[PDB]
């Protein structure tokens, strides 16, 4: 989530090969602590896994089939 | 006094068994007609509804079809 924008944003935060780097990059390491605990935000699994969750989807794609059929029996 | 109070409402106040039995005759003129008529409805119903219930069983077949897509 925050990590997703955080990749593209930590991207060009780097400033040349000069010691201009670490003067900001130590605080960036603090940001790395912060994101290290952002990993804790995603510490547990919800629905199983792709594609096993996708298998659940296709399972619904079979489960949708009766739904499109029994109405034909309305009369 | 209570005795008199139950004297007050002797059943069949008309006190005419000769004609109260006639009342029963008219009552049978109703009931004896109604007898098989009311019960005829039973068979008149089942003649349709038993097979209609098996129709419920046929849509029971289709319900079973719905059970297992």
């Amino acid at each position: 989530t925050l990590l997703r924008q955080g990749i593209r944003q930590l991207k060009e935060k780097v400033s040349k090969m000069e010691p201009e780097e670490m003067t900001v990059k130590e605080k960036k390491s603090i940001i790395e602590i912060l994101k290290a605990r952002i990993a804790l935000k995603k510490a547990f699994l919800k629905m199983a896994l792709s594609e096993s969750n996708d298998t659940v989807v296709k399972k619904e794609d079979v489960r949708e089939s009766p739904v499109d059929t029994f109405m034909e029996n309305a009369t | 006094m209570q005795i008199d109070t139950l004297i007050n409402q002797l059943p069949g106040i008309s006190t005419a068994p000769k004609h109260q039995l006639e009342k029963i005759k008219k009552l049978q003129n109703s009931i004896e007609e109604k007898q098989l008529e009311r019960k005829s409805l039973e068979s008149e119903n089942e003649d349709l509804k038993l097979q209609l219930a098996k129709r419920i069983e046929t849509f029971g077949r289709l319900s079973c079809v719905l059970f297992q897509p």
